C-alpha cells in the first residue's frame, strides 16, 4: 500500500517519509529511494479467516519446524476472531 | 607509607632525572625539526617541551616522577630512532582541532558539556 | 506463504550479533502487531558468521546464497528494512529451497 | 534474648520468632525462589516454589509460610529441595504458552530465570496446551492471561495495596482465570504497579508494547516530581530516548510503587516541547533566533527596569538551582518579588521557621501514628503514595482516620466529620467528640493538605489547625519528641522555593504589577496579561509550550527533570537530586545554566559556572539543600504557634472542597502531564 | 555420566602433594596454595619471591619447569593492589604445568624475570604497554602493542574500549591527524546479569 | 629497602585520560537499585561506579545514536563503598557516594489473613 | 529449476535485477523511523 | 554446532586418498634440492636448552630432538585414541623443521584415515541444554527449550568463576588460553598464548651470524602470522 | 538597605546551644517588631551556626556564631538590623 506524499516521495511501511523542509532527501536526488511494495499489513489481511469447531485452536505458522513456535488460540470470545500473535492469521469458531 | 621506590628515594633525586630527561629532549628538537622535516620552528618545538614538562610541575611522589621520567625517555628514544613518523611528532601540536571554547557563555552556547 | 513478515521484532538477533552489526527499534503496527520499525544490518561491521539465522526463533533473518554485492560507495553497505525485505523478496525462491535441503541439520 | 537460633545448610543463625523459613535463608544471603510470594503482600503459599527440605522431616515445607521452629536444619540446596524445585517448574511450563520472542516480559522474566537457575532443561509435555482469553481493564495494562501462572500477586494488590476488590478469581481447577468477571476497568491511582509485580508478560505496560528488551536499557535513577513525594524511580532509555518509568525502592518514601502518573506521563516530554529560543517579530509573532539574540533581548530588559518592576513566579516542576539563580539574578536589580504559584500563607512566622511548612512526623511516621486526622485535601489524588502508606497503618496498624472536608473516597473507611471548616474550632474548643480522641491518642497525626491553603482564608484555617496542634501538645498524652503538626504539599518545587525565600502565590505582583515578569515554568494562568500593566515584558523559560509560553515576548527552552540534574525538596523536607537520563531537545539548556548566562550578559554575572559551585550556593541559603536524602527536621513550633495567634483572620463559610474530587481530575495537573497522550487516554476512559 | 566432565583424583592429589612441597621450600614468600576442581595448581606468592620462586621452580630436581608458557596481568579495580601477575609454566619432565601469581599495584616495581626465562622479555613488555607494569632491570621494556605515543594502557578496566583518540588523513595537512574519539553509531551497552543466583557453591558470605 | 611517601596517591597524570574527563566528570558510586520488573537480588550486591551522562545525537545518515563521550560505557565494580571511594580519588574524579539501600525486615504471617477481629483479614484467596 | 520448480509465492519478484550500484538505481540508506520529539507550534496571531 | 552433511564423509576419503601424492610431488621439488638445502640447511640454528628457555613450543621444539607433543603428553578430545608418530629432528635447523612439517602432514593424513573409520553415531553437541542450545524443532513445540534457546542467545550460559590455562597442540605449536571467569555470562579476562610469539621474539638470536637474506627463511621457518602475535 | 536575615543552626550541637536559646525567647518578639523581614530560620544538623545578611542589590555578610550566648546572638543582630 505505498503511497506518495504531497512532494512526490513515496511513504515507507513504516510511515517514513522526509518533510518539505528536510535537506536529507538529498540523498535520494540522482538515485532512488529503496521502499518494498509489498507491505505485510495490506497482505495478512486478505487471508481469510479459517472457521474451527473446537475452542482452542493451534498455530504454528504452517511447514511444521520451518513456522513459528506452536502456540494456542482461545475462540471463546465471539464478537473477534482469535489472531496468532506470530504470524496474524485468524481463527473463528464455527 | 613505606613503599618500595622506582629509581629515587625523594623528590631531590627525582628532580636530578627530571632535569636530565629536560635536557635531553632540549637538544633533541633541532635535530627532530631537521630530521621529520617539520614545519615549525626550533623555538615552538622547545616550547612544546617546556609546556609538556610544566603540566607535571605539582607532582610531589617521587614514584609517580620516576614513571613520568620512564615515559619521557621511552618517547624521547621513539623520536630520536625516527621509530616516530611525521605525524606522530605532529601530534603534540593538534593542529587540526578548532579551538574549543573555554568561557562559560561560549561553552553554553555550542552545547551541554561544562 | 500469505506474505506477512516473519520478524516480531524480538531482538534475539540484535542481542547474540557479536559484532554490533543489528539496529532494530519496534512498536505496535496499526493492526496491534509486533512489528519493526527499523531494522539495520552494517554490512561493514558484520561477521557474516549466521548467529543471527540461529537465534531467530522464526526463520526471519537468514543469510542468503548471494555474494556478489559489492559496491562503489561505503554507504551502500548499511541495510535498512527495506533493503532487506527487498533482499526476502528478490532471494526467496533459492532461499527457501536451501533451508528444505539443511533445516533437518538443526 | 528473644530470638532463637536456627540453621541453614549447617550455618547458624539467629531470628525474631514468627521468622518464615525464607527469611531465615534471606539472613545467610540465600535467596528462595519464589513467585507467589511477596515481601509487600500477604503471605499466600500456593505457587509452591519455595518448597524446601528440612533436615529430619520427610515433607518438603513452604518456606515462605512456615515459620522456622528452634534448632531447624533447612536445607536449600539437598536433592530432595531441588527435585521439588525442577517438579512445581515443570507444572508451571506444561500450559504456559511458547510466548517468549513475542512476549514484552522476555529478558527480564522471572518465569524464565528460575526456570534456568532450578528448573530442568527440557519438556516431556506431550499434550495440548491452555488457552484463555483476554480481558481488558483499562488503556494502562495490557492483559495476555495465557500467560498466568495463577499467583495471585494482583489480586492480592489490589486488594490490599489499593484496596480495590474488582480483581479476582473465577473458575476452579485448571479452568481457574483470574479477572475481574464482568467487564470492568482497573482504574486506580496505583494501578500500575501491578505490571511490576507481575512475575510474567500476563499484565504488561500497553505505552510501553513492543518498544524494547531489558537488556538493551540504560538505567538512570532519579526522583520524581509529579507530585511533592519525591517517589524514587529509575529512567530506562535506549539510544538516547526515555523508554519507560520503573519504580526504585526507597523504604521510607514510596516503598517499591509509583502512581500511575508516575509511570505512564513520560510521554508527555515527546510533545509540546520547547526546543528553540524564540522572540516576536514586528508582526507580534514568535519565531525562532538564536540564544546570542534571545539573551541579548531580556538583557536589555533586565538592565533597565529595577526594584519592583522586576518579577519571577516559579512553577511547579522548577528546580532548586534554578530557583536559587532565578533569585540571585533578580536580587541584583534589587527586586525581591521571587513568587511561586502555590499559596502558602504568610501571616505569623510564615516560612520564617520550616516546621510551619513541612510534614514533620515524615512519610514513614504515619506508620507509627494511633490517629490521623486529615483537613481539606484528597490524598489519594494529591499524594497517591502517601496515602497508600496511610492505608498500609490502617490496615496493620488498626490506624483511625478522620477527615475534614468532601467525603471523597480514600480506599480505606474513615470517620467523616463533616466539612465545614468552624469544626477546626468545636475541635479546639472540646466540644467535638473527636477531641476527646485526639486526647486519648499517644501519637496524633493533624495533617493539612496545602491545596486548602489556595483559599482566601488560608491563614485562618493554618491557624486553627495549628491550634488544635497546640492544645494537643499542652496535654502530655504526646511523648515530646512526636510531632503533631503537619502540611502535605502536592507541588514538587514548592518545599525547595520555601527554604530558599521565596513569596509564596502571587500576591505580591497583584499588589505592585511589574513593568518585566519572569515566567519560570509558571504555567498555572495564575499571572495573565489582564492583571500586568499594557507593555509588560514577558519571559517564559520552561520545556512545554503549554499556558505561559504562548503569552510570553521571548521563550528560553529549559531542560525537563529527565534531562538535569536538579534539586528537588519533598513535603517532608529531604533534598534529592534527579540525574541526567538523556540531554535537552534541540537548542534548549540546562535552567540554572540560561540564568546563569543572562547574568553575564547583563553585566551582572552571577558568582558560580558549575553545577557544584551552584549547590555550594544553596548551602549558604538552606543548608539542608545539599544533605540528600537526609530528613533534618525542624523545631520552635510553639513560636510559630505564638505568631499565628496574634492577627486573627476569619474563617470563611465555604465547605473544604479538594481541587480532585474523583480520578478524572488525578491525570492532567502540570505541564508534562497535560501533553501526555497517554493521560488523556486515561482520562477518557474514566469518563466514557 | 555423559554430559559430565569426569573428576581426576589421582592428579587432585598429586598436585596438593607438591603445593604443601613448595610451600615448605619457600616459606619466606608462600601465601597461598590451592588447587582448582579441574586439577590446576597455583602458588600465591609475595611480589618480592618472583625470582627465587621461579628459580626454584625452573632448577630444582623435583619441578624443572623449564618452559614459560604464558605471562600475563589481570586488572582488578576493587584490589588495593589491582595488578595480578599470572606465570603460566610448563614442566617437561614431569609432564605437569603450575601457576604462579604475585601482585602489584600503578606505582609499585616487579622484578624483570628475564634472567629466569629468556621468554619473558616481551611478555612483560606487553604487561608494560597494556597495563602500565613497571618491570625493574627489564633489557629493553617499551610498548610492543600500540601504536607510538600512545597514551594510556588500554587493558586497565578503566580504559574505555574505544579508547579517546581516532585517526583520519587530513588533506590540510597532507598526513594522518588524530582527534578525539566520536563515534556514529554508540557501543551499546548490554546489561546481561540475571538477577537470580546461578552457583550456590560459590556464594559469598553477606 | 622502602622509602617513606606521605603523599596522598594520586595517577592522573601517568593515566594518559585527557584532562577533560578527568576534571568535568561527575562519578556515580552506588548499589545499583534492584529491578522492580523481578524479584531476584543478585545484582544488588556489589558496588558500581558510572559517570554522567552526556550527549548523544542521531546519526544523519542512518538515525544511530551518536556519541562523543569516551566513558559513555564505563562501568565499574567494586567489593565495597571504601575501595569505590579509594579508586575514584587516586584518579582524581569527582564523585558521589549514596548509601545502600537495604530492604527492611518485614513481619510475615499467614495466619493473619483469617484474622478474627482485624482488618489483616483478607476476602479473597 | 526445469526439474525442481521453485515453490510460488505471490511477493517473489517476477523480474530478476542485478547489481545496481553505480547506476541511478543504487540503494540509498536512510533512517526508517519517524520523528520522536514533536515541537511546539506557537499560535499564528498576535494575542501577546 | 551442526552434525556433517551426508555424503561429506566420502568425499573427504577422496580427498586423502590422492593428497600423499600430492606431498610427494612438493618432495620432489625441494627435499633433495641443493638449493633449497642450500637455503635451509644450518640455517637458523636453536639448541634444545634455549629454544625451551626461550620459550618456543611444536616443531620449533621437535626440530631440536626434544620430544614433546601435546597431543602424545597431554591428549585432548579423542587423540589418545589414534596412532600416529612425532617427528624429530636432529639439527634443530631450518631444513630439519622443514622436515618436520611435511613429516606431520603426512601423519595429519593418517590421523584423519582412523577418524573416518572410527567415527561413532549420536549426537554433536552436549545434551545440556543450558549450556548447548536445544534443537530447532524442539524450540518451536517445547516451552522449556524455547526459553534457553532465548536465554543463550542473550544472556548466554554463565560459567562458574575460576581460572585455567588451557593449551592445545596447534599447527603452529602450543596454543593457550588463560581464561578468567567472574561467575557471569560474559569473561572477565581473556589472555591468548600464541605460539608465535616467543618464535619471533627468538628472531634476534636465531639470525645471529647469518646474512639479510637468511632472515626471511628464519621468519619463514617459524611460520608467523600477525594476528596471532599481535591479537 | 536590610533586605533579608538568615540563622543558620544545629538541632543538637553544643556550639548552637545560645542560638537556639535566642530563638526561643527571643525570636517572636524579634519577628513582632519587624513584621514584613524575613527572617529565615534553617536548621541543619552539624553545621556551625552563623547568620547571614542581605543588603540591597545582593550584598551579603555572614557572622560566625559559633559558642555564642543568647545575649551575643542579640547583639549580633542588633549589630545587622541597624
Ligand atoms: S552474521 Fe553478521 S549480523 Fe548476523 S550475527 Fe553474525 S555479525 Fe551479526
Ligand atoms: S529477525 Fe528474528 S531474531 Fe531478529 S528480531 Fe526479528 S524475529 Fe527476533
Ligand atoms: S512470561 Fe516469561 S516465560 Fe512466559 S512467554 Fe513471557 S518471557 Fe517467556
Ligand atoms: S495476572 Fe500475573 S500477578 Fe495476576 S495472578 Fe496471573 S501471574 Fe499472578
Ligand atoms: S512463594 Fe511460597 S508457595 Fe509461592
Ligand atoms: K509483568
Ligand atoms: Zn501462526
Amino acid at each position: 500500500g505505498v503511497r506518495t506524499s504531497p512532494t512526490g516521495e513515496k511513504v515507507t511501511h513504516t510511515g517514513q517519509v522526509y518533510d518539505d523542509g528536510d535537506y536529507r532527501k538529498v540523498r535520494f536526488v540522482g538515485r532512488q529511494k529503496e521502499v518494498n511494495e509489498n507491505f505485510a499489513i495490506d497482505l495478512i489481511a486478505e487471508q481469510p479467516v479459517s472457521q474451527v469447531g473446537s475452542r482452542v485452536i493451534s498455530c504454528d505458522g504452517g511447514g511444521g519446524a520451518l513456522g513459528h513456535p506452536r502456540v494456542y488460540i482461545n475462540l471463546d470470545k465471539e464478537t473477534k476472531t482469535g489472531t496468532c500473535g506470530y504470524c496474524g492469521l485468524q481463527f473463528r469458531q464455527q | 607509607t613505606s613503599v618500595k621506590p622506582i629509581f629515587s628515594r625523594d623528590m631531590n633525586e627525582a628532580k636530578r632525572r627530571v632535569r636530565e630527561l629536560y635536557r635531553a629532549w632540549y637538544r633533541e628538537v633541532p635535530n627532530t625539526v631537521h630530521l621529520f622535516q617539520l614545519d615549525i620552528s626550533v623555538k615552538q618545538g622547545r616550547d612544546k617541551v617546556r609546556e609538556m614538562f610544566k603540566k607535571n610541575a605539582h607532582i610531589t611522589d617521587p614514584r609517580v616522577v620516576d614513571l613520568l621520567v620512564i615515559k619521557g625517555k621511552m618517547e624521547l628514544e621513539e623520536t630520536i630512532k625516527v621509530w616516530k613518523q611525521r605525524t606522530h611528532v605532529m601530534r603534540f601540536f593538534h593542529e587540526t582541532e578548532a579551538p574549543r571554547p573555554k568561557d562559560f557563555l561560549s561553552k553554553f552556547y555550542v552545547g551541554h558539556d561544562p | 506463504p500469505s506474505g506477512e513478515e516473519r520478524c516480531i521484532a524480538c531482538k534475539l538477533c540484535e542481542a547474540v550479533c557479536p559484532a554490533q552489526a543489528i539496529t532494530i527499534e519496534a512498536e505496535p503496527r496499526a493492526d496491534g502487531s509486533r512489528r519493526t520499525t527499523r531494522y539495520d544490518i552494517d554490512m561493514t561491521k558484520c561477521i557474516y558468521c549466521g548467529f543471527c539465522q540461529e537465534a531467530c526463533p522464526v526463520d526471519a533473518i537468514v543469510e542468503g546464497p548471494n555474494f556478489e554485492f559489492s559496491t562503489e560507495t561505503h554507504e551502500e553497505l548499511l541495510y535498512n528494512k527495506e533493503k532487506l525485505l527487498n533482499n526476502g523478496d528478490k532471494w526467496e525462491a533459492e532461499i527457501a529451497a536451501n533451508i528444505q535441503a539443511d533445516y533437518l541439520y538443526r | 534474648s528473644n530470638l532463637i537460633e536456627v540453621f541453614v545448610d549447617g550455618q547458624s543463625v539467629m531470628v525474631e520468632p514468627g521468622t518464615t523459613v525464607l527469611q531465615a535463608c534471606e539472613k545467610v544471603g540465600m535467596q528462595i525462589p519464589r513467585f507467589c510470594y511477596h515481601e509487600r503482600l500477604s503471605v499466600a503459599g500456593n505457587c509452591r516454589m519455595c518448597l524446601v527440605e528440612i533436615e529430619k522431616a520427610p515433607k518438603v515445607v513452604a518456606a515462605c509460610a512456615m515459620p522456622v521452629m528452634k534448632g531447624w536444619n533447612i536445607l536449600t540446596n539437598s536433592e530432595k529441595t531441588k527435585k521439588a524445585r525442577e517438579g512445581v517448574m515443570e507444572f508451571l511450563l506444561a500450559n504456559h504458552p511458547l510466548d517468549c520472542p513475542i512476549c514484552d516480559q522476555g529478558g527480564e522474566c522471572d518465569l524464565q530465570d528460575q526456570s534456568m537457575m532450578f528448573g530442568s532443561d527440557r519438556s516431556r509435555f506431550l499434550e495440548g496446551k491452555r488457552a484463555v482469553e483476554d480481558k481488558n481493564i483499562g488503556p494502562l495494562v495490557k492483559t495476555i492471561m495465557t500467560r498466568c501462572i495463577q499467583c495471585t500477586r494482583c489480586i492480592r494488590f489490589a486488594s490490599e495495596i489499593a484496596g480495590v476488590d474488582d480483581l479476582g478469581t473465577t473458575g476452579r481447577g485448571n479452568d481457574m482465570q483470574v479477572g475481574t468477571y464482568i467487564e470492568k476497568m482497573f482504574m486506580s491511582e496505583l494501578s500500575g504497579n501491578i505490571i511490576d509485580i507481575c512475575p510474567v508478560g500476563a499484565l504488561t505496560s500497553k505505552p510501553y508494547a513492543f518498544t524494547a528488551r531489558p537488556w538493551e536499557t540504560r538505567k538512570t535513577e532519579s526522583i520524581d516530581v509529579m507530585d511533592a513525594v519525591g517517589s524514587n524511580i529509575v529512567v530506562s532509555t535506549r539510544t538516547g530516548e526515555v523508554m519507560r518509568i520503573l519504580p526504585r525502592m526507597h523504604e521510607d518514601i514510596n516503598e517499591e510503587w509509583i502512581s500511575d502518573k508516575t509511570r505512564f506521563a513520560y510521554d508527555g516530554l515527546k510533545r509540546q516541547r520547547l526546543t528553540e529560543p524564540m522572540v516576536r517579530n514586528e508582526k507580534g509573532l514568535l519565531t525562532h533566533t538564536t540564544w546570542e539574540d534571545a539573551l541579548s533581548r531580556v538583557a536589555g530588559m533586565l538592565q533597565s527596569f529595577q526594584g519592583n518592576d522586576v518579577a519571577a513566579i516559579a512553577g511547579g516542576l522548577v528546580d532548586a538551582e534554578a530557583l536559587i539563580a532565578l533569585k540571585d539574578l533578580l536580587n541584583r536589580v534589587d527586586s525581591d518579588t521571587l513568587c511561586t504559584e502555590e499559596v502558602f500563607p504568610t501571616a505569623g512566622a510564615g516560612t520564617d521557621l520550616r516546621s510551619n511548612y513541612l510534614l514533620n512526623t515524615t512519610i514513614a511516621g504515619v506508620e507509627e501514628a494511633d490517629v490521623v486526622l486529615l483537613v481539606g485535601t484528597n490524598p489519594r489524588f494529591e499524594a497517591p503514595l502517601f496515602n497508600a502508606r496511610i492505608r498500609k497503618s490502617w490496615l496493620h496498624n488498626d490506624l483511625k482516620v478522620a477527615l475534614i472536608g468532601s467525603p471523597v473516597d480514600l480506599t480505606y473507611r474513615y470517620d467523616h466529620l463533616g466539612d465545614s471548616p468552624k469544626i477546626l474550632q468545636d475541635i479546639a474548643s472540646g466540644s467535638h467528640p473527636f477531641s476527646q480522641v485526639l486526647q486519648e491518642a499517644k501519637k496524633p497525626m493533624v495533617i493539612l493538605g496545602s491545596s486548602a491553603l489556595q483559599r482566601n482564608d488560608g491563614a485562618a484555617i493554618l491557624a486553627a489547625v495549628s491550634n488544635i496542634a497546640q492544645k494537643i501538645r499542652t496535654s502530655s498524652g504526646v511523648t515530646g519528641d512526636w510531632k503533631v503538626m503537619n502540611i502535605l504539599h502536592r507541588i514538587a518545587s514548592q518545599v525547595a522555593a520555601l527554604d530558599l525565600g521565596y513569596k509564596p502565590g502571587v500576591e505580591a505582583i497583584q499588589k505592585n504589577p511589574p513593568k518585566m515578569l519572569f515566567l519560570l515554568g509558571a504555567d498555572g494562568g495564575c499571572i495573565t496579561r489582564q492583571d500586568l500593566p499594557k507593555d509588560c515584558f514577558i519571559v517564559y523559560q520552561g520545556h512545554h509550550g503549554d499556558v505561559g509560553a504562548p503569552i510570553a515576548d521571548v521563550i528560553l527552552p529549559g531542560a525537563a527533570y529527565t534531562e538535569k540534574s536538579a534539586t528537588y525538596v519533598n513535603t517532608e523536607g529531604r533534598a534529592q537530586q534527579t540525574k541526567v537520563a538523556v540531554t535537552p531537545p534541540g537548542l534548549a539548556r540546562e535552567d540554572w545554566k540560561i540564568i546563569r548566562a543572562l547574568s553575564e550578559i547583563a553585566g551582572m554575572t552571577l558568582p558560580y559556572d558549575t553545577l557544584d559551585q551552584v549547590r555550594n550556593r544553596l548551602e549558604e541559603v538552606s543548608p539542608n539543600l545539599v544533605r540528600y536524602d537526609d530528613v533534618e527536621g525542624a523545631n520552635y513550633f510553639q513560636q510559630a504557634s505564638e505568631l499565628s495567634k496574634l492577627v486573627n483572620q476569619q474563617l470563611l463559610a465555604d465547605p473544604l472542597v479538594p481541587p480532585q474530587l474523583t480520578i478524572k481530575d488525578f491525570y492532567m495537573t502540570d505541564s508534562i502531564s497535560r501533553a501526555s497522550q497517554t493521560m488523556a487516554k486515561c482520562v477518557k476512559a474514566v469518563t466514557e | 555420566r555423559p554430559t559430565v566432565r569426569p573428576r581426576n583424583d589421582v592428579a587432585h592429589k598429586q598436585l596438593s602433594a607438591f603445593g604443601e612441597y613448595v610451600a615448605e621450600i619457600l616459606p619466606k614468600y608462600v601465601q597461598q596454595v590451592q588447587v582448582s576442581c579441574f586439577n590446576e595448581l597455583e602458588i600465591c606468592i609475595h611480589p618480592d619471591g618472583v625470582i627465587p620462586v621461579l628459580t626454584f621452580l625452573r632448577d630444582h630436581s623435583n619441578a624443572q619447569f623449564k618452559s614459560l608458557a604464558d605471562l600475563t596481568a589481570v586488572d582488578i579495580p576493587t584490589r588495593q593492589n589491582r595488578f595480578e601477575i599470572v606465570y603460566n609454566l610448563l614442566s617437561l619432565r614431569f609432564n605437569s604445568r603450575i601457576r604462579v601469581k604475585t601482585y602489584t599495584d600503578e606505582l609499585t616495581p616487579i622484578e624483570s624475570s628475564v634472567p629466569v626465562y629468556k621468554a619473558a622479555n616481551w611478555y612483560e613488555r606487553e604487561i608494560w604497554d597494556m597495563f602500565g607494569v613497571f618491570f625493574a632491570n627489564h633489557p629493553d621494556l617499551r610498548r610492543i602493542l600500540t601504536d607510538y605515543g600512545f597514551e594510556g594502557h588500554p587493558f586497565r578496566k578503566d580504559f574505555p574500549l574505544s579508547g579517546y583518540v581516532e585517526l583520519r588523513y587530513d588533506d590540510e595537512v597532507k598526513r594522518v591527524v588524530a582527534e578525539p574519539v566520536e563515534l556514529a553509531q554508540e557501543f551499546r551497552k548490554f546489561d546481561l546479569n540475571s538477577p537470580w543466583e546461578a552457583f550456590p557453591a560459590y556464594r559469598q558470605p553477606p | 629497602q622502602l622509602i617513606t611517601v606521605d603523599e596522598k596517591l594520586d595517577i592522573t597524570t601517568i593515566t594518559g585520560v585527557p584532562e577533560e574527563h578527568i576534571k568535568t566528570r561527575k562519578a556515580r558510586i552506588f548499589v545499583p537499585a534492584r529491578n522492580n520488573m523481578q524479584s531476584g537480588v543478585n545484582n544488588t550486591k556489589k558496588w558500581k561506579m558510572e559517570f554522567d551522562t552526556r550527549e548523544r545525537w542521531e546519526n544523519p545518515l542512518m538515525g544511530w545514536a551518536s556519541t562523543a563521550d569516551p566513558l559513555s560505557n564505563l562501568v565499574l565494580t567494586f567489593s565495597t563503598k571504601e575501595d569505590a571511594v579509594a579508586f575514584a580519588e587516586k584518579n582524581g574524579w569527582s564523585y558521589d557516594v549514596e548509601e545502600r539501600k537495604v530492604p527492611k525486615p518485614k513481619s510475615k504471617s499467614y495466619g493473619a489473613n483469617f484474622s478474627w477481629n482485624k482488618r489483616t483479614r483478607v476476602s479473597t484467596k | 529449476p526445469t526439474v525442481k520448480p521453485p515453490t510460488a509465492r505471490k511477493f517473489i519478484w517476477t523480474n530478476h535485477k542485478f547489481n545496481l550500484s553505480g547506476t541511478p538505481q543504487q540503494y540509498v540508506p536512510y533512517s526508517t523511523t519517524r520523528k520522536k520529539i514533536q515541537e511546539w507550534v506557537p499560535p499564528s496571531t498576535p494575542y501577546k | 554446532h551442526q552434525d556433517l552433511p551426508l555424503g561429506l564423509m566420502d568425499d573427504i576419503y577422496e580427498f586423502s586418498k590422492n593428497f600423499s601424492l600430492r606431498i610427494d610431488e612438493l618432495e620432489e621439488m625441494l627435499t633433495n634440492n641443493r638449493i633449497w638445502r642450500n637455503r635451509t640447511v644450518d640455517i637458523g640454528i636453536v639448541t634444545a636448552e634455549d629454544a625451551l628457555n626461550y620459550g618456543f613450543s611444536g616443531v620449533m621444539l621437535r626440530g631440536s630432538g626434544i620430544q614433546w607433543d601435546l597431543r602424545k603428553t597431554q591428549p585432548y578430545d579423542v587423540y589418545d585414541q589414534v596412532e600416529f608418530d612425532v617427528p624429530i629432528g636432529s639439527r634443530g635447523d631450518c631444513y630439519d623443521r622443514y622436515l618436520c612439517r611435511v613429516e606431520e602432514m603426512r601423519q595429519s593424513i593418517r590421523i584423519i584415515s582412523q577418524c573416518l573409520n572410527k567415527m561413532p553415531p549420536g549426537e554433536i553437541k552436549v545434551d545440556d541444554a543450558k549450556v548447548s542450545p536445544p534443537k530447532r524443532a524442539e524450540m518451536k513445540t517445547s516451552m522449556e527449550s524455547l526459553i534457553h534457546h532465548f536465554k543463550l542467545y542473550t544472556e548466554g550460559y554463565q560459567v562458574p568463576p575460576g581460572a585455567t590455562y588451557t593449551a592445545i597442540e596447534a599447527p603452529k605449536g602450543e596454543f593457550g588460553v588463560y581464561l578468567v571467569s567472574d561467575g557471569s555470562s560474559r569473561p572477565y579476562r581473556c589472555k591468548i598464548k600464541a605460539p608465535g610469539f616467543a618464535h619471533l621474539a627468538g628472531l634476534d638470536k636465531m639470525s645471529k651470524g647469518h646474512m639479510l637474506a637468511d632472515v626471511v627463511a628464519i621468519i619463514g621457518t617459524q611460520d608467523i602470522v600477525f594476528g596471532e602475535v599481535d591479537r | 538597605g536590610l533586605r533579608e536575615i538568615r540563622i543558620h543552626l544545629c538541632q543538637r550541637s553544643p556550639g548552637s546551644q545560645g542560638v537556639r536559646d535566642f530563638i526561643e525567647k527571643r525570636y517572636v518578639e524579634l519577628k513582632k517588631a519587624n513584621p514584613d523581614l524575613p527572617i529565615l530560620i534553617r536548621e541543619c544538623s552539624d553545621v556551625q551556626p552563623k547568620l547571614w545578611a542581605r543588603y540591597a542589590f545582593g550584598q551579603e555578610k555572614n557572622v560566625s556564631l559559633n559558642n555564642f550566648s543568647a545575649d551575643q546572638v542579640t547583639r549580633a543582630l542588633e549589630n545587622v538590623l541597624s
